[PDB]
This record gives C-alpha cells, sequence and structure tokens, in this order.
C-alpha cells in the first residue's frame, strides 16, 4: 500500500469584488485512498449547499475533486477549505486568499 | 466506450 | 488541430461487512468529463457529464450501463480474490483502480492505448504499450499475469483500442466539437503585491483557459534564467476552463523591467505583459 495525502487550492473562478457573485473552490488532488471530508467554512462555519466534481484520479493514481460554492465575497469575511483524510491527524485548514 | 474486462483478477 | 485521448478512470472501493463495493467510472475526451457510473446512486446507470453526450440515444445508455454492471462485479470478485492472494483481512477495505483508453495522432493513429490497475496505491498489473505482453509490479500480479496469457486476453485488448476506442473517440469529438474542437484563449493580467522596502511580488495570471495545456514565463529585459519562480498547478474554474499563475520577486521600482509571456494553443501568438501602474 501507498498513501497519499491531499493537496490543497483554494480560490475564487473569478477574480474578487467586494459584493460581487462569484464561485469560491477548493481543489483536493494529490490523495489516496479516496474516502475524504472536505467542508467549505465561512467564519469558521460550515457552509451549506457545496457540491463537488465526480471523483478521478491522475496518472499516479491519485484522487482528485473540485469542491465549490457560489458566493459573495466581502472585505471582512474569511472563506477556507478544511480537509481530512485518513492521512492526517487533525483537518487541514486553508485560508482563501483573493491574490493566490 | 466501455469495454468490460474479461478474465478476472 | 492536434492529438487528442479517450480515457476511462475506474475505481472500486470494498465495504466489506457494510455490503458491496463503491463501483465509480468516469470518462473523459482530452480535459473534458462526458460520463459516468457510480454504483451509490440510487438508480445506478451510466449518464451524460457533458451536455453534447444527450444526443446518444437509449440504445447507447442502457449498453453502457449493462457493461458498467459487468465490471461491478468483476471488481467485486477481483477484491475478494487480491485479499486472499496478499493474506489481508476479511475486514478491511481495499482499492482496485482501472484506467484505460486511447491517445491518438491527428491523423488517428493510435500513439499508445492503455489497459492498467492499481491496488491500494500502487501499480498491480499492465498491458504493455506493445498491447501484447503484461508487466506484473509484483508476485500476486504474477499468478493474475498467467491467468491472462492463458486466456489470451492481451488480444481482446488491443482489439479494443486499436479499433473502438479509436471509432468511438471521434464519435465523441464529433458529438461534441462546438466545445472539445474548441480553444478558449487565457485572459491574463498582472498584479503587484507590496512587501517590504527592497521587494515586491509581480503575479502572472491565465484565466478562463481550454484546454489545459499552457505555459507562462517571466522575463527580465532579455529573458530569464537560473530562476525562483514560484508557480501553481493548473487548476479547473468549475466552469469547463482553467487557471494559472506565476509569480516572481523584484527589486522595488524595478518591477517595468519584467515581463510576462503566456502561451497558449488558443492565442494566436504568445501574449506579452506587463505590470500597468
Amino acid at each position: 500500500m501507498i498513501q497519499r495525502t491531499p493537496k490543497i487550492q483554494v480560490y475564487s473562478r473569478h477574480p474578487a469584488e467586494n459584493g460581487k457573485s462569484n464561485f469560491l473552490n477548493c481543489y483536493v488532488s494529490g490523495f489516496h485512498p479516496s474516502d475524504i471530508e472536505v467542508d467549505l467554512l465561512k467564519n469558521g462555519e460550515r457552509i451549506e449547499k457545496v457540491e463537488h466534481s465526480d471523483l478521478s484520479f491522475s496518472k499516479d493514481w491519485s484522487f482528485y475533486l473540485l469542491y465549490y460554492t457560489e458566493f459573495t465575497p466581502t472585505e471582512k469575511d474569511e472563506y477556507a477549505c478544511r480537509v481530512n483524510h485518513v492521512t492526517l491527524s487533525q483537518p487541514k485548514i486553508v485560508k482563501w486568499d483573493r491574490d493566490m | 466506450l466501455y469495454l468490460v474486462c474479461g478474465e478476472r483478477v | 488541430m492536434g492529438p487528442h485521448s479517450l480515457r476511462y478512470f475506474v475505481t472500486a472501493v470494498s465495504r466489506p461487512g457494510l455490503g458491496e463495493p463503491r463501483f465509480i467510472a468516469v470518462g473523459y475526451v482530452d480535459d473534458t468529463q462526458f460520463v459516468r457510473f457510480d454504483s451509490d446512486a440510487d438508480n445506478p446507470r451510466f449518464e451524460p457529464r457533458a451536455p453534447w453526450m444527450e444526443q446518444e440515444g437509449p440504445e447507447y445508455w442502457e449498453e453502457q450501463t449493462q457493461r458498467a454492471k459487468s465490471d461491478e462485479q468483476w471488481f467485486r470478485v477481483s477484491l475478494r480474490t487480491a485479499q486472499r492472494y496478499y493474506n489481508q483481512s476479511k475486514g478491511g477495505s481495499h482499492t482496485f483502480q482501472r484506467m484505460f483508453g486511447c491517445d491518438v495522432g491527428s491523423d488517428w493513429r493510435l500513439l499508445r492505448g492503455y489497459h492498467q490497475f492499481a491496488y491500494d496505491g500502487r501499480d498491480y498489473i499492465a498491458l504493455n504499450e506493445d498491447l501484447k505482453t503484461w508487466t506484473a509490479a509484483d508476485t500476486a500480479a504474477l499468478i493474475t499475469r498467467r491467468k491472462w496469457e492463458q486466456a489470451g486476453d492481451a488480444e481482446y485488448y488491443r482489439a479494443y483500442l486499436e479499433g473502438e476506442c479509436v471509432e468511438w473517440l471521434r464519435r465523441y469529438l464529433e458529438l461534441g466539437n462546438e466545445t472539445l474542437l474548441r480553444t478558449d484563449s487565457p485572459k491574463a493580467h498582472v498584479t503587484y503585491h507590496p512587501r517590504s522596502q527592497v521587494d515586491v511580488t509581480l503575479r502572472c495570471w491565465a484565466l478562463g483557459f481550454y484546454p489545459a495545456d499552457i505555459t507562462l514565463t517571466w522575463q527580465l529585459n532579455g529573458e530569464d534564467l537560473t530562476q525562483d519562480m514560484e508557480l501553481v498547478e493548473t487548476r479547473p474554474a468549475g466552469d469547463g476552463t482553467f487557471q494559472k499563475w506565476a509569480a516572481v520577486v523584484v527589486p522595488l521600482g524595478k518591477e517595468q523591467n519584467y515581463t510576462c509571456h503566456v502561451h497558449h494553443k488558443g492565442l494566436p501568438e504568445p501574449l506579452t505583459l506587463r505590470w500597468k501602474p
């Protein structure tokens, strides 16, 4: 067996403009095995109705998924992606940075 | 076109 | 324009005691997903995942559904067999993956046929690129190799990879031509990020492009070498297009000397960009 740990990118579909509607994405890749729990968070709270792509995998057999939700960014609200996987002993949290 | 596997493992 | 690929990515995960394995199959043409099957759907069917696939009629969906269901049982059985081969506990969950399909050149010659498997994240067995012989990753897979050489399965797979795989790829590219044979050129811009009194970051963005293949470079005056540029992996936007960025750290006040160059099939020539105050 080889287990691989999820690698995570958090980003918006379009360049963020405060008060303008957009999509928030959490792209989780490079993991094995495929069971995984992913939440998008707004100020620490689980966002409802987040959708995800169909499970697929890369050339090295590692899995990938896109989690996403419609959102409206604001100056003060903090968004993040929180991931739990068998390779981790506590969740990984990646904050959304609008410049990345 | 999905192709079914033949002999098992 | 150029080469294409038809790929299926199939995952089966045992769930002993919690009943039957999770079986999921997904199909892609080039960078675009076009079908799925998932055993856990309340009525599991092979289904379209690109709008242009709704052009295939009911016979296609029924046939494909049946094929998925046959492999569902193939994997049920093969998962139990691998558990015995490796002398693992009967209670644990394990994963088999299978990848198969064809890569073609622009004149439709087969560049490579694939039919390949992994178990618990490592290679198990693979049809070699000759489409005639098998490469086992370990001694458990040697038992499979012998059974498949005895069965002559290589020839069944080769006939698919050289024939039907290519014929159906062609069909799908025709059904989905408006999107699969399109290009979307990147929309690009440079951002400026203050840091210290000695340094700033310039980030060169490419957004909304299809296909996923892209290359970004930075140049200082003439060019760039022995370089410490930061790059992210190319990522899906969620709307069928992709994103990428590449960043450099430069001296305060020298930002105008750096240029970003974006290379993509959709552009008539490479795009050159600067930071625009």
